[PDB]
């Protein structure tokens, strides 16, 4: 079954392998986030609801008065996106938030409250998204691309013996909040444990314990294990203990167990399990380097024998014998695995109580201050353990619990003992060899936030800054009759807001070269902007691929400069998980059969899975086929036996993104390329015609419609009217939603303007009685063809050398490409003239403008402004304006020469818009904005009229069509149920909402009740006409202009020599030579090549998919030419059904099957007239068609199966030896025009401090001149050139004119004189207080 | 400087200075109160500050900032960094009488030869243009041949073609690495507006032709033309520089 | 400053809190100093008590209007004619940093972007130099008495 | 990696060998940048010590130079004689190798047709005038230098 | 010296800084309460 858009054309698709799930909507990461901003959400966990409960309620001194929040909306947006464009004003709604201030009375705190005041409080305007997933901030479409951070939790990570002359690896720990201090926990090279709180002066781990009221006994409880010891002199022994290089080797039952000097083996310790050892007797010495647990003390006169954590000696044995201790404690620690690190710390520990350990943090923290147990203690609860200054998100939590082993995701969002033991413990652990480190670079321990999250986060720093700001109100006073309006000021909280939006970094202009530069501007991460990292300090190890990004991040596509890596693309079924991480689908397998039910799994959830690939044969019934399967185990690929695969890739395309799935033949080319030709599709420049790609892969339509540059019907219907402007369509019966008339309409975007000054022009693509449907493409937009996308130009092609006009990368094209406007392209630029109030007196708009002699003046109406539709040119005036100057001081020969001639002073300037230098267009617009004290010349007056009239026509044609359609809609349904035919039509148009029905009386006060809706309709309408008179509101000019007029030209550039083209493979070119038809190569039959390619480019660069989409093409434009001749032969169906149905046949299992007998015969006419240019062909990235097919396609159609031919030299005649290659190829045209590109100055304007020549091509500025051309100069012995670029030609200020008017004198020499780039140096020097002069000659 | 809509722009200096003045001003006239000696010593701290970060801000204490948080701009900053003035502006500025655009083949060239768009040419010579017209009695003055030029008459084509005959053009590709990187060519005037460069030249340049620019500057003084004809002209330079061999092989 | 003022100024018989004798004169002292030496373009006091007020007026009737107000009901809500609020409207704010940078491509900053007005194009010095000679072939063109006439007229 | 891509351009390459070349790709795309930063940090710094050297002399009269002789490392010669000492002044006679008469006799410009002739005599020491031990003050001397080698 | 907050282009400092710095960095050690900001100085 086939869409009524694609049976129109029907792409031959090569691609074995099935499609188990469709390409997603492509901009979902967008649309879905700000969807969770703006959005009521009861459980309020996301969006404005988030924020509001995160710091509402605000609470004052002594909790006598309470402010709380209730709820919030949204109003509707003053202007449209249209009319925000128009005026340049940011497209927004305004946040209205219903606070409530209860006040609390004396006597009972928590009780009866004094009174309740509710009101509504306009706290700032939001940007809206547009339905395309844009902003529109100052009149320009925005979009706010996502981030890649690093997720707050905890990470653990080493020096991989760097840093360190030793080569040891010193290990850390870092906790990271979403907002907050960071913690830490780091190994110094004597292995002891030194936490650092703030990026600040480390100091011992044992401190933040003691802090944590712990004593010495409970952390050796908490970190060390315990060995007991009685008094003879016999110790418990635990088999596993010694497992072993022993100072005494055992004394069990006194017999024997194991003599002395051997290690302990696995066996001894078998035999001491089975034996049932429980006590021995050891030598005293044995204890001589031990360590005595708790702390021991003597009966007799309660002195301190030992404290804890003492070595033990004999003479300490002895005592404690002699005292009456019989049981003796001390503390494990093999060095091999359970080393003692916390031991050291504590002997290193510059502290004994919890008082002394706040004091050292807050010296710490804030050094110098006189320290105090409230004001420490307070300081450490609030650095950590505190909700409102340290948040361990959701994700924080999940990634932190995970990270330590623990079975709940859910927690709570600040610190706490048990958390930060449990972190040190996971430390030592891996110091003693158990466990690993993270990958910083690994994509489960990066995050994605994008404009809702953002938005949110500087919505939330508003609200913090104007919280704060009421409870300083309400310190003071907390009078009555104080109602919530005049504590919130909204410019605070719209500050941010605003900020973000408009200055950011993320937020950039749109690209609007063509449908996919937007598409992959939208869904673009970036590693940049505030909170992640910066060029300077990347470093190679974020800009490499890693083996996580596969099925995520696009490998191939990524900028070459300054950020290579650091900026990447969605991958195309790539999607975010709850918490932010990228996640892509496995088409899960069972035992053996491959199901059809998708899982979508995180970087970290498939790293313990075997994942089959998908260029994997399967069998009729999802069986694999071959014994052994290759598929990619946690972080290599190999082998695996059928029976051990759980998962496997949903598709061949999955690893790339949706600019690098456009390219045909990609596993030909070279990465380098590819990555070159992806960056310059992504540059083409839409033509007057679009023409459909002859050789693509299928990703055309998916791109084409989820881009909205194409109308596409919201429901199925009959095309009722099309026009160049409009379409309108009766919807069916079925979908009807019985309140409504039936028919919607589509407003065709007619020539407007983009970012790029290029055109945007909709036309439709349906005609009348044309049954549409849900999804089918009404009107293609810019660089679309039938719903499919089309950056370029189907050109023929042959690879030959040809003169060296195609030397390095040079093209050679025929005229015939000229004549044919196939690269010609539309570009609309807007110029603006602003009359300003100066101080001599306002400037004016006037036709009348001193020292013009009417010949520019015709252009101009009486108004001074030009007409529409007028062809101007360079030095052409398109708006006069004068402005008022005032004196002069005429020398004493321009006195003479006035009073001969007695002509007198203009005393006004002639400030007047022109166009510039080089540009021809037509005026396709005029838009005049004034202020409100203004008079409106006439100009204005004519086009508010010309405004207010096409308001009202397209307002009254809407309602007009919507009645018919409602009359229609009754008559319909008037058919039964009491129907009158031939009498129905004889009464009037307006009585058929009187028109009776079944008899009743609750049917007649129904009647009376719908005649009052439909008048309440009515006056709706009318008050929608008086709103729309309204916009003849006078402009919000900025200050001190009168009035602005901006006029719109509509250039055609054309191609020329200079013009940058490209292919689909990273093959550019610069256009060389125009050449005559009758000079360019032809074939047996005549036909000439379009362009001239080099085949030298192709062997170098390894691209060799260009020669197979050349032969691909020329095989598709044979099949194209065969129908051609049918169609022009006027032959009979049956017989182009024939060989249309041979050739959508072709092919070695493919997958798509097209049935030409289920074809009406108005069907199968329709489809051979829109493959009579050639028959368009699939060739999906990675399942791609084999060299065989090509060659069967190539024989299908009567060409040679080598792919070339044999060519004549259009000069000559004679045919060039060994034949060459001829195909058709498709040609970008990239947006590096050489008219925007070629400058050149003689004399212009200066700089005011270094009076140098100004910069760049507006300011007409020079070129910049430095060290290494200076270098050269020098390297020559070129003494007065690099004198006279150095003054002369740059600031010399005296010596610049004497040059000029030595060249107007025919006199080639210069006086140089001193740069004043010296003077300037000169004159800074001594305003310091050096004495720095020229010394006499 | 005033810009528009009654906006200002100012030098950072401005507020060092204002700055030094007050504290000098509110000293003096402190001095004549007879004020206690923790104000005065206090106020002669705040003098030391001021002139010590006008001279150079930053240096001994932590910094001061304007209306931004951005640190101000003093005169030690000015001549110091790599855009001071005894860097950037004295061997890096922009200069008049120059060009740039894209380069095409013109395969058809001898070595000497460059071609130069003619639009590009109109405007590179100008005021020679205008003293050959005055000088043939085509204008009558300089305001008339500005005009002639202007409406681009049919006798200025022949001028320019006259003005151009033998004055070499010095042509350069971004980075010179080497002398090799700028060289002088006799102009053809060609329609179009890329430039075409010999291809024999292209291994000097490292030059190909997928989009890359060249600039153009035309030398002025009699010295100057002398010195791009006989040290700089393409047919001079056929050897490198590093070693004898020669550098104009076929490609 | 006006510490000192209040303490020679004060009087104990009349027993005011001199912490508020001074709490007074020491705020009038710091507010005339941000008013008088505040700006790099002085403003009168008189201006910048207009302009606060102005700056507070206009808070409230956009609290109470969800809206920005007009210069036409600012006008109204004050007592002002209405261009007088657009003079005071106009009072440019601090002169912006002619370091700010203005980057991204060559590390420029804005100042390097204003131009010189006041230069004379030398097509005009090379045409003033050819005035001062024509006018001295069309007077030499004449007799002696009547070209000093000219030349002393 | 242990296992190569068996797979050339003319087959394709399937998506793990794609995304094995990835990785050089990026890595090689990187690097270019840091050696241009590279290069140009020498050049500067060379030009920094090198500037004002300048030939000021005609011929400081020294007689001494170093010996050039061919460079041979282990095995074969990678640097025949003339190589080194074409453009280049004698410090010495360069005498026959049967010790006989002077072959050049001193100050003499070692073109072609005197390289051309030292390899018909098979000598293999010839020393010549250096830059690094000239005699001149404030500059060097056009005879320790050699010859343009542009010109 | 190259602060450098992660681990790491010639070296170009006259002796004479060098032998004054490293004086000037003993007397800091020496220091007991050096304070180089106005406003603390005049707290204190
Ligand atoms: C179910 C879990 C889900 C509700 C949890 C899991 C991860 C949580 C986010 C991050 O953790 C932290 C972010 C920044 C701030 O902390 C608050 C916002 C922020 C987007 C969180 C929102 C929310 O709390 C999330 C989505
Ligand atoms: C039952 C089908 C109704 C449909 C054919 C009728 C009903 C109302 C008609 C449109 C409206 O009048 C508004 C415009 C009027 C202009 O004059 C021509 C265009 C315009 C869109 C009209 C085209 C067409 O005539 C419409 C759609
Ligand atoms: C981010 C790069 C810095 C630079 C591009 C930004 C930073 C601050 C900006 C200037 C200031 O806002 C003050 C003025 C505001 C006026 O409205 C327009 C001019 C004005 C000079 C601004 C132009 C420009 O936008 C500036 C220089
Ligand atoms: C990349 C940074 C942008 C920078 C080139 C842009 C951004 C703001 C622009 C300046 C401001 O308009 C203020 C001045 C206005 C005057 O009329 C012309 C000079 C002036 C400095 C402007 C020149 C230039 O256009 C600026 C610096
Ligand atoms: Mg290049
Ligand atoms: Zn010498």
């Amino acid at each position: 079954v086939y869409s009524y858009t694609e049976k129109k054309r029907i792409r031959k698709d090569f691609g074995k392998r099935p499609q188990v799930l469709d390409v997603p909507y492509l901009l979902s990461i967008q649309l879905d986030s700000f969807q969770k901003f703006i959005e009521q959400d009861p459980e309020g966990q996301y969006g404005l609801e988030a924020a509001f409960r995160s710091v509402f309620p605000i609470q004052s001194y002594s909790g006598n008065s309470e402010l709380q929040y209730v709820s919030y909306r949204l109003g509707e947006p003053v202007f449209d996106v249209q009319e925000c464009q128009i005026r340049g004003v940011t497209y927004s709604a305004p946040l209205r938030v219903k606070l409530r201030l209860v006040i609390y009375e004396r006597e009972a705190p928590e009780g009866t409250v004094k009174d309740i005041k509710e009101q509504e409080v306009y706290m700032g305007e939001i940007p809206l998204m547009t339905d395309n997933g844009t902003f529109v901030i100052n009149g320009t479409e925005r979009v706010i691309v996502s981030q890649l951070h690093r997720s707050p939790g905890v990470f653990f990570d080493s020096d991989k013996g760097k840093t360190h002359s030793s080569g040891k690896v010193l290990y850390n720990a870092r906790i990271i909040p979403y907002r907050g201090s960071w913690l830490d926990f780091e190994f110094d090279p004597k292995d002891n444990l030194f936490v650092r709180i703030d990026r600040r002066r480390k100091l011992p781990a044992t401190i933040i314990l003691r802090a944590l009221n712990y004593t010495t006994e409970q952390i050796l409880d908490l970190f060390f294990e315990k060995v007991i010891f009685e008094i003879k002199l016999q110790m418990e022994l635990v088999p596993e203990r010694l497992r072993g290089t022993a100072s005494f080797d055992i004394e069990a039952n006194g017999k024997v167990y194991v003599e002395k000097g051997r290690r302990i083996t696995a066996r001894h310790i078998r035999q001491l399990e089975k034996d049932d050892v429980k006590l021995i007797e050891v030598p005293v010495e044995y204890i001589a380097g031990k360590v005595v647990a708790k702390d021991y003390i003597d009966e007799s006169t309660g002195e301190l024998i030992c404290a804890a954590n003492m070595e033990l000696s004999l003479d300490l044995l002895a005592k404690l014998s002699q005292s009456g201790h019989k049981r003796i404690e001390t503390l494990f620690t093999n060095d091999l695995d359970h080393g003692p690190y916390i031991s050291e710390t504590l002997r290193v520990d510059p502290t004994n109580d919890r008082l002394s350990a706040l004091v050292e943090i807050y010296r710490m923290m804030r050094p110098g201050e006189p320290p105090t147990r409230e004001a420490a203690e307070s300081l450490f609860e609030n650095l950590f353990f505190s909700e409102d200054r340290y948040d361990l998100s959701a994700v924080g939590r999940m990634k932190f619990n995970r990270s330590l082993l623990r079975e709940e995701i859910e927690g709570s969002g600040i610190l706490s003992k048990d958390d930060i033991i449990d972190v040190m413990k996971k430390l030592i652990d891996i110091r003693n060899g158990k466990g690993e480190v993270d990958d910083i670079d690994h994509l489960g321990n990066r995050r994605i936030r994008s404009v809702g999250e953002m938005a949110e986060n500087q919505f939330r720093v508003g609200l913090v800054r104007v919280e704060r700001a009421v409870k300083e109100r309400l310190s003071l006073g907390d009078l009555d009759t104080l109602m919530p309006q005049d504590m919130i000021n909204a410019k605070p909280i719209s500050a941010a807001v605003k900020e973000f939006f408009g200055s950011s970094q993320l937020s950039q202009f749109m690209d609007q070269n063509n449908p996919l530069s937007e598409i992959t501007h939208k869904r673009r991460i970036s590693a940049l902007g505030p909170g992640g990292l910066t060029r300077e300090r990347a470093g190679f190890e974020v800009r490499d691929v890693h083996p996580t990004h596969y099925g995520r991040v696009c490998p191939i596509e990524t900028p070459e400069g300054p950020n290579i890596g650091l900026i990447n693309s969605l991958s195309v079924y790539a999607q975010t998980n709850e918490y932010g991480f990228l996640e892509t689908p496995y088409r899960k397998v069972t035992d053996g059969v491959v199901t059809d039910e998708i899982h979508y799994l995180s970087a970290i959830e498939e790293g313990n899975y075997v994942i089959a690939q998908a260029n994997s044969n399967l069998d009729e019934e999802g069986h694999f086929v071959e014994d052994l399967v290759t598929c990619r185990s946690k972080g290599e690929s190999s082998l695996f036996s059928r029976d051990q695969v759980d998962y496997m890739d949903v598709s061949t395309q999955q690893v790339v993104s949706v600019g690098a799935s456009l390219i045909p033949f990609l596993e030909h080319d070279d990465a380098n390329r590819a990555l070159m030709g992806a960056n310059m599709q992504r540059q083409a420049v839409p033509t007057l015609r679009a023409d459909k790609p002859l050789v693509g892969t299928g990703m055309e339509r998916a791109v084409a419609v989820d881009s909205g540059v194409t109308a596409v019907a919201k429901r199925g219907g009959v095309v009722q009217y099309v026009d160049a402007s409009r379409i309108v369509i009766k919807v069916n019966e079925d979908e009807m939603y019985p309140g409504e008339a039936g028919i919607d309409i589509y407003n065709l975007t007619k020539y407007t303007r983009s970012n790029q000054n290029t055109c945007i022009n909709q036309m439709p693509c349906v005609s009348l009685g044309e049954p549409v449907e849900r999804g089918d493409v009404l009107a293609d937009g810019p660089s679309t063809d039938l719903g499919e996308l089309a950056l370029g130009q189907n050109m023929r092609v042959a690879f030959m050398p040809w003169n060296g006009y195609n030397f390095e990368d040079s093209i050679l094209v025929s005229e015939r490409v000229v004549q044919e406007d196939r690269f010609t392209t539309i570009h609309i630029q807007e110029l603006a003239c602003v009359s300003r109030d100066t101080k001599l007196g306002p400037e004016e708009i006037t036709a009348d403008i001193p020292n013009v002699g009417e010949a520019a003046l015709s252009k101009l109406d009486e108004s001074g402004i030009v007409y529409i539709g007028a062809e101007v040119t360079g030095g052409d005036i398109l708006v006069g304006k004068v402005t008022p100057k005032g004196e002069t001081q005429l020398t004493p020969e321009e006195k003479l020469l006035r009073a001969i001639f007695g002509e007198k002073a203009s005393d006004v300037k002639d400030s007047s818009l022109r166009v510039p230098n080089g540009v021809s267009g037509t005026v396709i617009d005029v838009q005049v904005f004034t202020r409100d004290g203004v008079e409106k010349d006439k100009r204005a007056l004519e086009i508010e009229e010309m405004q207010l009239k096409q308001a009202k026509k397209d307002l009254s044609e809407e309602l007009q069509i919507l009645e018919a359609g409602l009359f229609s809609r009754i008559r319909a349904v008037l058919v039964a149920g009491g129907v009158e035919a031939e009498k129905l039509d004889k009464l009037p148009r307006d009585r058929w909402l009187e028109l009776g029905l079944t008899d009743e009386e609750k049917q007649n006060q129904l009647e009376q009740l719908a005649e009052q809706y439909d008048e309440l309709k009515h006056e709706f309408e009318k008050k929608l006409e008086a709103k729309r008179r309204k916009i003849t509101q006078g402009d919000d000019l900025a200050p001190g202009v009168l009035k602005i007029v901006k006029v719109y030209l509509a250039v055609k550039r054309r191609i020329q020599p200079g013009d940058k083209m490209a292919g689909r493979h990273g093959n550019k070119g610069v256009i060389s030579k125009i050449n005559p038809i009758e000079d360019m190569p032809y074939d047996e039959n005549g036909t000439p090549v379009d362009i001239v390619l080099n085949p030298l480019g192709v062997p170098s660069r390894m691209n060799i998919g260009q020669i197979l989409e050349t032969h691909l093409g020329m095989a598709a434009k044979g099949i194209g030419d065969k129908i051609n001749a049918m169609l022009k032969q006027q032959q009979e169906v049956a017989k182009l059904r024939e060989f249309i149905q041979r050739a959508y046949d072709l092919g070695a299992d493919v997958r798509q099957k097209v049935d030409l007998s289920t074809f009406s015969d108005e069907e199968v006419m329709r489809l051979a007239e829109n493959l009579r240019k050639g028959m368009p062909i699939a060739t999906p990235v990675f399942d791609g068609a084999k060299e065989a097919e090509i060659k069967e396609l190539l024989k299908l159609g009567d060409l040679p199966t080598s792919g070339q031919i044999r060519l004549y030299d259009g000069r000559t005649g004679e045919q060039f030896e060994r034949p060459v290659t001829v195909g058709y190829m498709y040609m970008l045209k990239l947006n590096h025009l050489v008219d925007d590109k070629m400058h050149a100055r003689s004399t212009g304007s200066y700089s005011l401090v270094t009076q140098q020549p100004l910069g760049g091509k507006a300011q007409f500025g020079g070129q910049r001149f430095g060290e290494m051309e200076v270098w050269a100069l020098e390297a020559y012995g070129a003494a007065y050139t690099l004198q006279e670029m150095l003054t002369v030609k740059s600031d010399d200020v005296n010596g610049r004119t004497k040059m000029y008017k030595n060249i107007v004198d025919g006199n080639h020499q210069m006086e140089p004189g001193m740069p004043e780039s010296f003077n300037v140096l000169l004159k800074e020097i001594r305003s310091l207080g050096i004495n720095i002069e020229l010394e006499d000659e | 400087v005033p810009l528009d809509g009654g906006r200002f722009a100012t030098s950072d200096l401005n507020d060092l200075y204002r700055r030094v003045i007050n504290r000098n001003n509110r000293l003096k006239r402190l001095l004549d109160l007879a004020a206690p000696d923790i104000i005065v010593r206090n106020e002669k701290r705040m003098l030391q500050e001021a002139v010590d970060a006008l001279l150079d801000n930053g240096r001994r204490g932590r910094a001061i900032t304007g209306s931004n948080k951005r640190p101000l701009k003093s005169l030690a900053d000015m001549i110091k960094g790599k855009q001071g003035r005894f860097r950037q502006n004295l061997l890096g500025k922009r200069v008049d009488y120059s060009g740039r655009s894209v380069i095409t083949v013109g395969p058809y060239l001898r070595l000497h030869q460059c071609g130069l768009p003619k639009k590009m040419a109109l405007e590179l010579f100008k005021p020679f243009i205008y003293g050959k017209l005055e000088l043939r009695g085509l204008a009558t003055t300089i305001k008339a041949a500005k005009k002639m030029v202007e409406r681009e008459e049919a006798v200025v084509w022949d001028i320019l073609d006259e003005v151009i005959r033998e004055h070499p053009v010095l042509l350069n590709r971004a980075p010179t690495l080497h002398r090799l990187g700028i060289q002088a060519f006799e102009p053809v005037l060609i329609e179009g507006k890329a430039i075409q460069l010999h291809p024999l030249v292209c291994a000097a340049y490292n030059a190909d032709f997928d989009g890359d620019q060249m600039a153009v500057h035309v030398p002025l003084t009699l010295e100057a033309q002398l010195e791009a004809r006989a040290l700089m002209m393409s047919t001079n330079n056929i050897l490198s520089p590093a070693n004898g061999e020669p550098i104009i092989v076929p490609s | 400053i006006g510490l000192m003022k209040a303490v020679d100024k004060f009087e104990y018989r009349r027993g005011y809190k001199f912490s508020t004798y001074a709490t007074w004169w020491i705020r009038q002292a710091i507010t005339r100093s941000i008013a008088d030496q505040a700006r790099t373009i002085r403003i009168p006091v008189h201006m910048i008590e207009t302009i606060n007020k102005l700056n507070r007026i206009s808070r409230q009737m956009l609290q109470e209007m969800g809206r920005e107000p007009t210069p036409e009901e600012l006008a109204e809500r004050m007592l002002m004619p209405e261009d007088k609020i657009r003079k005071v409207l106009k009072i440019a704010k601090e002169p912006i940093s002619m370091e700010t940078p203005i980057g991204d491509d060559e590390d420029s900053h804005l100042g390097d972007f204003i131009e010189d007005t006041t230069l004379e194009l030398p097509l005009d010095s090379a045409t003033t130099e050819s005035l001062r000679a024509a006018t001295h072939d069309v007077l030499a063109g004449l007799t002696a008495r009547e070209a000093k006439v000219l030349r002393m007229r | 990696i242990e296992t190569p891509i068996t797979a050339n351009f003319r087959e394709g390459l399937n998506v793990l060998q794609y995304f094995i070349s990835t990785h050089g790709a990026r890595k090689g795309l990187a690097d270019t940048a840091l050696k241009t930063a590279n290069s140009g940090y020498l050049t500067r710094r060379l030009v920094d010590v090198a500037q004002d050297l300048v030939v000021t002399e005609d011929d400081c009269g020294t007689h001494e130079g170093i010996m050039m002789t061919p460079v041979i490392e282990g095995g074969d010669v990678k640097e025949p004689l003339r190589d080194r000492v074409l453009g280049r002044v004698t410090a010495e006679d360069v005498l026959k190798p049967g010790t006989a008469d002077i072959l050049v006799p001193r100050n003499t410009l070692l073109h072609e047709q005197w390289c051309d002739l030292l390899e018909e005599n098979s000598v293999d020491a010839v020393k010549v005038r250096s830059v690094v031990s000239c005699d001149t003050d404030f500059g060097v001397c056009a005879h320790c230098y050699g010859r343009d080698l542009a010109r | 010296i190259q602060v450098m907050e992660e681990a790491p282009a010639e070296n170009t400092a006259d002796e004479d800084a060098a032998e004054a710095a490293a004086q000037v960095l003993s007397s800091v050690e020496s220091e007991i309460g050096r304070t180089t900001d106005p406003v603390r100085m005049y707290m204190r």
